[PDB]
């Protein structure tokens, strides 16, 4: 059956002029065309634009008729955009959809895999983890969470694994949010008191775009 | 221009309960000429692409499950599911393109829980990232069905909600509660002189709001 | 279903383009050796009914043909195809009729050429205005400019030798006009058989109901709704019929390339059956009202 493949994730600089590629061969290229939907992370889709490449006819929404281009070519099958203007907010999702068009187009009755596309300063910097340790006079109880911080981590591809903690057992990691340039996440486990003393608990950040596998165990004040 | 509204855009059905999700767009979409009657349901389970439900507001595509059904005429129209599942957890947009492609702003569903019983974490900043120059104190609270919950920083007796961070727990799968973090950074020579740093947390479980204070 | 054979090729109907074009210049050179520029001149004097009559086409024609498309829910397609033919000017079809029925006929060739050349202009303006709806695009751009100039070139010159020829050697018309006969003949022929070599399955086109109505309706509203018009006008005989059965005639060539240029031949499939189907009703009118109109005049 037909399927839409999409170039894949991309960072950019704020300095725009970037690429995307939409391939479609599963039909007839030129019997259908193919629109494309913005997605910000949170707020709900968003139209764009629809391109026939039977006669190459474009038609653009409003907000995004100043940025958006859309192109076609009938020898790949396929379909470009390009923005050649980005802000540090254009960091969305964009999906190519295809659709049927008598006179109107019908509906998106397939999608493609969708790509994410990131604009900011770039400049990645290597993780620093920082950790978590209550006893400042409390008494703490029958369960103590605990949990180590990062900072300063520019790629999303992170992970935070507790090898001497609780594994899946409640753990809670909380989703990053952008923020100053360098966005940050958190993890979150919660062990038994009386057996926290007796075994080490430690924390390991896995970072595969940079080269740092940097884990500590925290220590109680 | 045409722009679409959906009225509850949150909902909780635990098993069987069917749900109602309605869009009242803003002008008559419907076609004289043909009764298609342009409008489009779709489905958009997280971390996915959306998938196309239904197409002419009444007519489904092959399929699908047939618990889904949509009816509706004019401007009124009304999308409901006989028996939910656990798969059927997603956001619905009805999706309109008589005159122009615009999307609604999306329902989102989830599983109802009986109540919560949220607790508290305060962690203050360590001494290391002190001595790199600045400081960060982070509280947390952890299994809370509700999403209305808010939090409140009291230093020295002071309302200050400057440079607050949130981040929302995305519902695992284990079960419908999940956690919220909150995250204070602020730079050195400021953190010794306040101390306090009293959290309060305000839920809808509990007519007293609970308090956290920090010392030293 | 899909289009019989490969359109791609093209293998013959470069023989059925070639042999059209060369009947029109027959067809128009009989004409012009017909007619007198005097009387044209005349005519050009008072275009009052002329003028009356082409505006009311206009405004008649893309108007019914927005109401059947609205009364029996055509698709959007189909409904472009409806709007686009409809408001076509008067083609040849309609100057061999003049000639069957022998009404007037310099009134008619400068009807159409009249309605030809304001009809260049005058499709952006229907199809923006009356395709609210269907067709979003502008479709400004995409209305056929050289076809037309290139219709108003064939229809013109040929006009012109004969009626230079006529009006200065008025002995030698008959003979090859007796001439242009036979070919036609053999033309004639030549014709059908070749659309043999493109008839496709022009039944698996006909939805009865829809496309049998439009087309029994419309150049039948278009004859009857002209001819009231020019009678409450007061125009003479030969003009109301010249008229009523100008206006009732259109143009398939325009139609059929605007279609196929807008839209992907899949989509656009048994449409291509249409205007030929349209043409195969509008004779099959045609000659029936000069059949009735003999007997109008036995009496």
């Amino acid at each position: 059956e037909v399927q839409l493949q999409q170039s894949g994730p991309e960072l950019v600089k704020p300095g725009a002029s970037v690429k995307m590629s939409c391939k479609a061969s599963g039909y007839t290229f030129t019997s259908y065309i193919i629109h494309w939907v913005k997605q910000k992370p949170g707020q709900g889709l968003e139209w764009i634009g629809y391109i026939n490449p039977y006669n190459d006819g474009t038609k653009y929404n409003e907000k995004f008729k100043g940025k958006g281009t859309l192109t076609s070519d009938k020898s790949s099958s396929t379909a470009y955009m390009e923005l050649s203007s980005l802000t540090s907010e254009d960091s969305a999702v964009y999906y190519c959809a295809r659709s049927y068009y008598d006179g109107i187009p019908h509906y998106f009755d397939y999608w493609g895999q969708g790509t994410t596309l990131t604009v900011s300063s770039a400049k990645t910097t290597p993780p620093s983890v920082y950790p978590l340790a209550p006893g400042c006079g409390d008494t703490t109880g029958s369960s103590v969470t605990l949990g180590c911080l990062v900072k300063g981590y520019f790629p999303e591809s992170v992970t935070v694994t507790w090898n001497s903690g609780s594994l899946s057992s409640s753990v809670h990691t909380f989703p990053a949010l952008l923020q100053s340039g360098l966005y940050t996440m958190s993890s979150s486990v919660t062990v038994p008191s009386s057996t926290w003393p007796s075994q080490t608990v430690t924390c390991s950040v896995a970072h595969p775009a940079s080269s740092t596998t940097v884990d500590k165990k925290l220590e109680p004040s | 221009d045409i722009v679409m509204t959906q009225s509850p855009s949150s909902l909780a059905v635990s098993a069987g309960e069917k749900v109602t999700m309605s869009c009242k767009s803003s002008q008559s979409l419907f076609n004289s000429r043909t009764r298609r009657n342009y409008l489009a349901w779709y489905q958009q389970k997280p971390g996915q692409s959306p998938k196309l439900l239904i197409y002419w507001a009444s007519t489904r595509e092959s399929g699908v499950p047939d618990r889904f059904t949509g009816s509706g005429s004019g401007t009124d129209f009304t999308l409901t599911i006989s028996s939910v599942q656990a798969e059927d957890l997603a956001v619905y947009y009805c999706k309109q393109s008589y005159y122009l492609l615009t999307f609604g702003a999306g329902t989102k569903l989830e599983l109802k829980r009986a109540d919560a019983a949220p607790t508290v974490s305060i962690f203050p900043p360590s001494s290391e990232q002190l001595t790199s120059g600045g400081a960060s104190v982070v509280c947390f609270l952890n299994n809370f069905y509700p999403k209305d919950i808010n939090v409140k920083w009291k230093i020295d007796g002071s309302e200050r909600q400057n440079g607050v961070l949130n981040s929302w727990t995305d519902q695992d799968s284990k079960d419908s509660t999940y956690s919220m973090s909150s995250t204070l950074t602020l730079t050195k020579d400021e953190y010794e002189r306040h101390n306090s740093y009293t959290c309060e947390a305000t839920h809808k479980t509990s007519t007293s709001p609970i308090v956290k204070s920090f010392n030293r | 279903f899909s289009l019989p054979h490969n359109f791609g090729k093209r293998p013959t109907d470069r023989a059925l383009s070639v042999i059209l074009v060369i009947m029109l210049l027959t067809i128009m050179l009989s004409l012009g050796c017909t007619m007198e520029f005097s009387k044209i001149k005349a005519h050009f004097w008072r275009p009052k009914g002329l003028a009356v009559a082409l505006v009311a086409q206009f405004g008649i024609m893309p108007l019914t043909a927005f109401g059947l498309g609205k009364f029996f829910q055509l698709n959007n397609v189909e409904a472009l195809a409806i709007l686009i033919c409809g408001c076509s000017p008067g083609g040849n079809l309609s100057n061999v009729f003049a000639l069957a029925i022998k009404g007037d006929m310099n009134l008619s060739i400068v009807m159409t050429t009249c309605s030809t050349f304001f009809a260049l202009g005058m499709m952006p303006l229907l199809l923006y205005l009356y395709s609210r709806g269907i067709y979003d695009g502008s479709l400004k751009d995409k209305v056929p400019y050289g076809g037309i100039m290139i219709s108003l070139i064939l229809i013109l010159i040929p006009c012109t030798i004969g009626i230079i020829l006529k009006s200065k050697r008025p002995q030698y018309v008959r003979y090859v006009t007796k001439g242009g006969i036979i070919l036609l003949l053999l033309c004639s022929v030549a014709v059908v058989v070749l659309s043999a070599i493109n008839v496709g399955k022009s039944i698996l086109f006909v939805m009865t109901p829809h496309l049998l109505a439009t087309s029994s309706l419309m150049p039948f509203i278009g004859f009857l709704l002209g001819y009231l018009l020019s009678a409450l006008f007061c125009l003479n005989g030969r003009c109301k019929r010249t008229v009523s059965m100008e206006t009732g005639c259109a143009n398939i060539q325009l139609c059929s390339t605007i279609l196929n240029v807008t839209f992907p031949p899949e989509v656009i499939g048994p449409l291509f059956f249409f205007p030929l189907l349209y043409m195969i009703f509008q004779v099959g009118e045609g000659l029936l009202l000069v059949a009735i109109f003999r007997c109008y005049e036995k009496f």
